[PDB]
RNA sequence: UAGGAGGGCGCGGCGGCCGAUGCAAAACCCGGGGCGCGAGCCCGGGCGGAGCGGCCGUCGGUGCAGAUCUUGGUGGUAGUA
RNA sequence: GGCCGGUACCCGCGCGCCGAAAGGCGUGCCCCUCGGGGCACUGCGCUGCAACGCCCUGCGGGCUCUCCAUCCGACCCGUCUUGAAACACGGACCAAGGAGUCUGACAUGCGUGCGAGUCGACGGGUUCUGAAACCUGGGAUGCGCAAGGAAGCUGACGAGC
RNA sequence: AAAUUGCCGGGAGGGAAGCGGAUGGGGGCCGGCGAUGCGCCCCGGC
C-alpha cells in the first residue's frame, strides 16, 4: 500500500495519433515524428501536436486575418495547420507564402493570382524543416457558434450565454426572467 | 542537413553490484575505499605487532 | 525442423478457469463468466472460492502461443499456403485444417516433408 | 506503383488479396503475405511485395529439376506489368547462385536491405529442390 | 552512387567525432577520479577530526571545571512505521509532504523549528532520530536511488550524480554523503535528489508500534537509536 | 427533462404510426409519370410537349415582386390586340385566362 | 450501427447501466416538460430564462413576405462587380451596382471600403452606408 | 459495487478477397491433444451424408442462470397415497 | 547455508613467457625503508560459464483429462438492503424463445466533403443485371452570412493593454 | 443434444454432497512424448 492517487498513473488524456485514418495525414504524421525526434525543434513539436487535432480545434483562418498577420512580414513563411478560406472583404493581398492543410479552391486562386506560393506541409518541410523564418498561426477557436452557448448558465447573473431556443421571436424565451415587467431580469 | 547525429546506442539497466562487499564496484563509487582500508590495516599492524 | 525458442516455457497456471457454480448445475457451461453478484463470494474473492482470471496470470510474451513443440501454430488449408512457411519452419508449425480431405492432406504432408516444415497432423486421416 | 511506396503501404497495410491473417485481431494474430515476390512472406513494409519499387523473388521454377528463378522488379518499367519483372532462370550450383544473387541484390546497390534474407530463401529453395530430387535422407531434427 | 557516398561521408565524420569525444572523456574521467579521491580523503579526514574534536572539547570542559554541552543534531532520519490506512487527512498531508507515502520508508530531514514541529504533528506514525556516518553512508550505498528526471535511477555508478547534480559541486557518492551528513548549503537539492529509501522490514522484529519509544513503543524520538534500528532495517 | 437542451416540441402524442407515409414508391411514380409523358407525347404528336403557351407575368408579394414567371393564360385584351379570337385561342395551343387583368 | 451501441458492452451487467438503487422506470419525472413551474423549476429558470408568460402584442395573420429585407454590408459590395468592370473605371468614372438584381433590398454599412468610388443603387440605405460611400467618393441612387 | 470508456471474443446476413468439401461439409459426442489471463479458438477420433469456413468493410430481431419468465420434455416424491 | 541468475556492455579472453593450474614474471617515480606497499605510461580486437551423469519404445517420461484419498480453505446463488448463509423473497432439472430497439427534434464530441457558402432532399433527363448509378435546377428553397425592439422602425463609421 | 433411466467395467462412502489450492495413488492418453546429425578427411565415381 502506497499513498497515491490512482496508483500514480496519469489521469489526463491527449491525442497521440489522429482519429482520422486519412493516409496522407498519417504520412505527414510519420514525417513530423521523424522531424521532432531527430531535429529537436519546438516548432516541429507544435506542428505534430496540432496535426493531432480535431476539426473543431482546427478552425479556418481567412485571408482578412492572414493578411493582418502578414502585414510587414513577407520574408517569413506563414504556417496554418488548418484551412485557409477566402474573404471577399479584402482587396489587395500581398504575395505571401502560406503552408496549410487545405485551401478553399477560391482562396488558393486568390493567393496564386496575387502572386504568392501556396504550400502543403511536405513542401514546408522541404524549405523549413526546423522552421527557419516561419510564422505559426491558429484560427479563431472560440469563434464557433456552439461556443456562444458555453460557460455559466443563461439564467444566472452576469452570464451572456446564448440559450438553446428553437426559434427567435417574441414568444420564445423573452417573458419571465428576461425583463422586470414579467418576473425578473435574469 | 539539420538532423543531429543518429543514436543507435541502447543503454540497458546495469546489473547491481554489491556496493559494500564487491571490490571492483566500491572502487568505482569511492576510489578512496582501498586507501582508507590500507591505512586502517597498516595501523592495526603496529598496534598488534608491538606487543 | 529444430525449434528456435531458447527460453523455457513457464505457465503461471495450467488449470482452467471454470465458471463459478458450473459444478452444481448442468445448464451452466464450463466457460468463464465473471460473477456479477452483489454478495458473490467469488466477486469478493474470499479465500477458498474459485479464482478469477486477472491480467496478472498472463504468460511471457516471448514464450506465448508456443506449443509444447516450441513452435507457434499456423493452420493451413492447402499446399499454396503451406509453402509460405519456408523461412519460418524453425518457429512456425503447420496444422492442416480440420475440414480438408485425406487426399489433400497426403499432398500437403508430402510437400511439407520436402520443405522441412514441422507438422503436428501428419498422422491424421490415415 | 504509380503512387509512391509509402502510400501504397498505407493503402494495403490492412487488407489485400495476398494477406493471410488468422487467429483474430487479438495478441494471437498470425500474419503472412503470400504474393510471389515477398521473400519471408512476412507482412511488413520492409518485405511487402506490393508497396515497393525494388523487390526480389527467389522461387523454385516449374516442374524441372534444380532450376531457381531470381526476379527483380524493373523500377522504370513499373507501369507495364507484362514487362515489370526481370526474371532470371539459373540452374547452376549453389555457390555460383549465391554470387549471382549478391550481384543482383547487394553489389549493385539495388536493395542491400534484403541481402541476407534473399540468400536465406535461396538456401531454403535450393535444399527444397535437392530433397525433392533425392528424398528424405535426413530427419533434420538435431 | 552519389546518394550512398554522401551518406557515408557523414557516417565517417560522426565516427571520428564520437571517437574524439571518447578520447576527451577518458582524460576527463582519469582526472575526475583523482579529484574524487582528494575529496573523499579530506571528507574522511574531517570526519575523524570532528570526532576527536568533540571528545577534546568535552574533556577540556571537565578539566576546566564546567561541562560542554554537545551541539544538538542538525539532521534527523525519519522512518514511517504505520500504514496508509485510517489516517486523519492532515496527517496524510504531513506524510505526503515529508515524502513518507508508504510504510518503512526513510527520509533525511533538516532540523529546524519549521520541520520538527511538523514531525510533532505526525509522531504516532514515524520513528525518527539522529543518523551517524555509518548509517548515512551505507543507506546511500546499499539503498541509494536518485530522482533523475522523475525516474528512480539506481546509484550504482558515479555518473548519475553528474546528471542529477553538478550544478551544485557534488560529483561522487562521497560528496553526496558528506553534503547530507554535515548539512550543507545544498542539502535541499541533495535530498530532493534522493528518492525515499524503501527499507526492509526490521530484522529481529520491532517493539510495539502503538506507543512512543519513551513509554516502550517505537514512534517518536529515539535520538541516537535510529542508528541501532537501521542495521536491522537495512 | 434534464440537462440543458431545447424545450421539446414532439408532436407525436396522437396515433402517428397509423398515418406514417413512406416514399418507397418514389421511383415508381417517377417511372409512371415518365410512361404517361411518353404516351401523351405520342398521342399529341406533333403538338409541343410542354402544352399551350403561357404568359410572362410578375409574381405577387414584395418578396418576389420582381421575379417573372409563367402565368396561366393570356388576357382577353392581349388576345384581341394580338388579333386572335377568344374561342379560337385555346384551340391552337394558346391558353386563355379570362380572370387576369392588364394593369 | 448496433454493433457499436454501448448497450452491447453493458450485456451481463445486471442493470444495463441504469443503477441498482434508482431503477429505470417509465417516467419518474413526467412526460415531457411536466412541472416547469413546480419541480423542474430549477431547470427552467436556470437554463431557459424567459420561458413562461406573454410579452408583446399579437399580430394576426403574419406573412413572412411582408417582413422581407435581405441585407448586404458595404464591405461585400465590391465583390459584386467583376474585375473587368473594376478595371474599366477611374477616379471620376465608377461602376453602378443594382443590389436588387443580386437579391438585396437594404444596404447596411459594416466594414471597410476601397478608396475607389462606387455608385450603389439600392432600395434602402442606412445612415452609415451612405456616410461610408460618400467618404469613399461614391454616391447612392435610390430605386425600387 | 453504482457508473463511464478503451481493446478484443462470439452468432446471422450483405459488398469484396482467400479457400475447404462424397478420399466426407454442417451438426453433435469424447477419461483425446493443445493455445490464450479470458471471452473463446485450433487439431485428433466417432456418428454423420451435403454443404462450410477464414480475412477487410459494413449491417443486425446478436450472446442467458434467474423475471412465482413462455412452449416442450424429464426427474425425486413413488411402485408410495 | 537458502533462493534466483550464467552473460553481445560490468566483469572476461587474446595480441609475450613460465606455469596442469590458482597464478607468478617488466620499467620508472613516492612511502615506509625490514615485509613489502602506493602510483603510473595504455592500444587494438574479440566477448552467450563449465564438468559428469540417468533414460531414449521402457514396469519409461508427464499430462492442463478422470476417479480416489489426505492437509488446509470453504455457508447458496440472483436480489431489495446500513446490513443476506439467513428463520427475507425467486430458483426441482434440461432444451429452445427471452428484455435499451426503431423513428422525429435537439445538443455536445468525433470523421468526411465543401467552406461565405453549403445542401439536388420535391421534380426533370437519362439508366441494356438494376427501386441502383450519373446529370440537371438555385438568380436567392433550408440553414448560415446582422442584430436590438412589443412595435412602428433602426441596423455595427473599423482596438488597445 | 441435454435433462432422465437401464446394463456392463471401475472408483469411494461413521448424520450431507459438490467447489478452490497442494502433490500422491490409480487410470486413460500423448512418439513434433525424445536425438541420432554436424563438421574434417581418403576413394569411387557423379
Ligand atoms: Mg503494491
Ligand atoms: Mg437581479
Ligand atoms: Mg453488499
Ligand atoms: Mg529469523
Ligand atoms: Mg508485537
Ligand atoms: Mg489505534
Ligand atoms: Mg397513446
Ligand atoms: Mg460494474
Ligand atoms: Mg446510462
Ligand atoms: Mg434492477
Ligand atoms: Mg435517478
Ligand atoms: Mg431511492
Ligand atoms: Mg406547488
Ligand atoms: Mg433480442
Ligand atoms: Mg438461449
Ligand atoms: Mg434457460
Ligand atoms: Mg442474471
Ligand atoms: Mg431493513
Ligand atoms: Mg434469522
Ligand atoms: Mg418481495
Ligand atoms: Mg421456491
Ligand atoms: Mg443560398
Ligand atoms: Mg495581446
Ligand atoms: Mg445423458
Ligand atoms: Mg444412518
Ligand atoms: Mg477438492
Ligand atoms: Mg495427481
Amino acid at each position: 500500500g502506497i499513498d497515491l492517487v490512482a496508483g500514480g498513473r496519469n489521469k489526463r488524456t491527449k491525442r497521440t495519433a489522429p482519429k482520422s485514418d486519412d493516409v496522407y495525414l498519417k504520412l505527414l504524421v510519420k514525417l513530423y515524428r521523424f522531424l521532432v525526434r531527430r531535429t529537436k525543434s519546438q516548432f516541429n513539436a507544435v506542428i505534430l501536436k496540432r496535426l493531432f487535432m480535431s476539426k473543431t480545434n482546427r478552425p479556418p483562418l481567412s485571408m482578412r486575418r492572414l493578411v493582418r498577420f502578414m502585414e510587414g512580414k513577407e520574408d517569413k513563411i506563414a504556417v496554418i495547420v488548418g484551412t485557409i478560406t477566402d474573404d471577399q472583404r479584402v482587396y489587395e493581398i500581398p504575395a505571401m507564402k502560406v503552408a496549410a492543410l487545405r485551401f478553399t479552391e477560391t482562396a488558393r486562386a486568390r493567393i496564386v493570382n496575387a502572386g504568392g506560393e501556396c504550400l502543403t506541409f511536405d513542401q514546408l518541410a522541404l524549405r523549413a524543416p526546423l522552421g527557419q523564418n516561419t510564422l505559426l498561426l491558429r484560427g479563431p477557436k472560440n469563434a464557433r457558434e456552439a461556443v456562444r452557448h458555453f460557460g455559466k448558465a443563461p439564467g444566472v447573473p452576469h452570464s451572456h450565454t446564448k440559450p438553446y431556443v428553437r426559434s427567435k421571436g417574441r414568444k420564445f424565451e423573452k417573458a419571465r426572467g428576461r425583463r422586470n415587467s414579467r418576473g425578473f431580469k435574469v | 542537413s539539420v538532423v543531429k547525429p543518429i543514436n543507435k546506442e541502447v543503454k540497458r539497466r546495469e546489473a547491481r553490484k554489491n556496493p559494500l562487499k564487491n571490490a571492483a564496484a566500491v572502487l568505482k563509487l569511492n576510489p578512496y575505499f582501498g586507501t582508507a582500508r590500507r591505512m586502517a590495516v597498516l595501523a592495526e599492524a603496529a598496534r598488534v605487532k608491538a606487543r | 525442423a529444430v525449434p528456435l525458442l531458447t527460453r523455457k516455457i513457464v505457465k503461471k497456471r495450467v488449470k482452467h478457469f471454470k465458471r463459478a457454480h458450473s459444478d452444481r448445475y448442468i445448464g451452466l457451461k464450463q466457460s468463464w463468466r465473471r460473477p456479477k453478484g452483489i454478495d458473490s463470494r467469488v466477486r469478493r474473492k474470499f479465500k477458498g472460492c474459485t479464482l478469477m482470471p486477472n491480467i496478472g496470470y498472463g504468460s511471457d510474451k516471448k514464450t506465448r502461443h508456443y506449443l509444447p513443440n516450441k513452435f507457434k501454430k499456423f493452420v493451413v488449408h492447402n499446399v499454396s499456403e503451406l509453402e509460405l512457411l519456408m523461412m519460418h519452419n524453425r518457429t512456425y508449425c503447420a496444422e492442416i485444417a480440420h475440414n480438408v480431405s485425406t487426399k489433400k492432406r497426403k499432398d500437403i504432408v508430402e510437400r511439407a516433408a520436402q520443405l522441412d516444415i514441422v507438422v503436428t497432423n501428419k498422422l491424421a486421416r490415415l | 506503383t504509380t503512387v509512391p511506396g509509402s502510400l501504397v503501404w498505407e493503402l494495403v497495410k490492412k487488407n489485400n488479396c495476398f494477406l493471410i491473417k488468422q487467429f483474430g485481431n487479438s495478441n494471437a494474430k498470425v500474419q503472412f503475405s503470400k504474393e510471389p515476390n515477398n521473400l519471408y512472406n512476412v507482412h511488413s513494409y520492409k518485405f511487402s511485395g506490393l508497396a515497393n519499387s525494388k523487390t526480389v523473388a527467389v522461387q523454385p521454377s516449374a516442374g524441372e529439376d534444380k532450376a531457381v528463378v531470381l526476379s527483380t522488379t524493373k523500377t522504370k518499367k513499373q507501369n507495364t506489368p507484362a514487362k515489370l519483372q526481370h526474371k532470371t532462370l539459373m540452374r547452376k550450383e549453389f555457390r555460383k547462385m549465391a554470387k549471382s544473387v549478391k550481384n543482383q541484390v547487394c553489389d549493385n546497390y539495388y536493395r542491400p536491405d534484403l541481402t541476407k534474407p534473399a540468400l536465406a530463401r535461396l538456401s531454403a529453395v535450393y535444399r527444397s529442390l535437392q530433397v525433392s530430387k533425392s528424398g528424405i535422407k535426413k530427419k533434420n531434427r538435431q | 552512387p552519389e546518394k550512398v557516398i554522401l551518406k557515408r561521408r557523414r557516417e565517417e565524420v560522426w565516427a571520428a567525432e564520437k571517437k574524439q569525444k571518447v578520447a576527451a572523456e577518458k582524460i576527463k574521467a582519469a582526472e575526475n577520479t583523482k579529484v574524487i579521491y582528494a575529496r573523499a580523503e579530506q571528507y574522511a579526514g574531517e570526519y575523524e577530526a570532528q570526532d576527536k574534536e568533540l571528545v577534546q572539547l568535552k574533556r577540556e570542559a571537565r578539566m576546566k571545571g564546567g561541562f560542554y554541552v554537545s551541539p544538538e543534531a542538525k539532521l534527523l532520519f525519519v522512518v514511517r512505521i504505520r500504514g496508509i490506512n485510517a489516517m486523519h487527512p492532515k496527517t496524510k498531508k504531513i506524510l505526503q509532504l515529508l515524502r513518507l507515502r508508504q510504510i518503512f520508508n526513510g527520509v533525511f530531514l533538516k532540523v529546524n523549528k519549521a520541520t520538527i514541529n511538523m514531525l510533532r504533528r505526525v509522531e504516532p506514525y514515524v520513528a525518527y532520530g539522529y543518523p551517524n556516518l555509518k548509517s548515512v553512508r551505507e543507506l546511500i550505498y546499499k539503498r541509494g536511488y536518485g530522482k533523475l528526471n522523475k525516474q528512480r535511477i539506481p546509484l550504482a555508478n558515479n555518473k548519475v550524480i553528474e546528471e542529477g547534480l553538478g550544478k551544485h559541486n557534488i560529483i561522487c557518492i562521497e560528496d553526496l554523503v558528506h553534503e547530507i551528513l554535515t548539512v550543507g548549503p545544498h542539502f535541499k537539492e541533495a535530498n530532493n535528489f534522493l528518492w525515499p529509501f524503501k527499507l526492509k522490514a526490521p530484522l529481529g522484529g520491532l517493539k510495539k508500534k502503538r506507543n512512543h519509544y519513551v513509554e516502550g513503543g517505537d514512534a517518536g524520538n529515539r535520538e541516537n537509536y535510529i542508528n541501532q534500528l537501521v542495521r536491522r532495517m537495512n | 427533462v434534464k440537462h440543458n437542451n431545447v424545450i421539446p416540441n414532439g408532436h407525436f402524442k396522437k396515433h402517428w404510426q397509423n398515418y406514417v407515409k413512406t416514399w418507397f414508391n418514389q421511383p415508381a411514380r417517377k417511372q409512371r409519370r415518365r410512361i404517361a409523358r411518353q404516351k401523351k407525347a405520342v398521342k399529341i404528336f406533333p403538338r409541343p410537349t410542354s402544352g399551350p403557351l403561357r404568359p410572362i407575368v410578375q409574381c405577387q408579394t414584395r418578396k418576389y415582386n420582381m421575379k417573372a414567371r409563367a402565368g396561366r393564360g393570356f388576357t382577353l385584351e392581349e388576345l384581341k390586340s394580338a388579333g386572335i379570337p377568344k374561342k379560337l385561342a385555346p384551340t391552337i395551343g394558346i391558353s386563355v385566362d379570362h380572370r387576369r387583368k392588364n394593369r | 450501427t448496433t454493433r457499436f451501441k454501448k448497450n452491447r458492452k453493458k450485456r451481463g451487467h445486471v442493470s444495463a447501466g441504469h443503477g441498482r438503487v434508482g431503477k429505470h422506470r417509465k417516467h419518474p419525472g413526467g412526460r415531457g416538460n411536466a412541472g416547469g413551474m413546480h419541480h423542474h423549476r430549477i431547470l427552467f429558470d436556470k437554463y431557459h430564462p424567459g420561458y413562461f408568460g406573454k410579452v408583446g402584442m399579437r399580430y394576426f395573420h403574419k406573412l413572412s413576405n411582408r417582413f422581407y429585407t435581405p441585407t448586404v454590408n458595404v464591405e461585400r459590395l465590391w465583390s459584386m462587380v467583376p474585375s473587368d468592370k473594376a478595371a474599366e473605371a477611374g477616379g471620376d468614372k465608377a461602376p453602378v451596382v443594382d443590389v436588387s438584381q443580386f437579391g438585396y433590398f437594404k444596404v447596411l454599412g459594416k466594414g471597410m471600403l476601397p478608396e475607389k468610388p462606387i455608385v450603389v443603387k439600392a432600395k434602402l440605405i442606412s445612415k452609415i452606408a451612405e456616410k461610408k460611400i460618400k467618404a469613399a467618393g461614391g454616391a447612392v441612387v435610390l430605386v425600387a
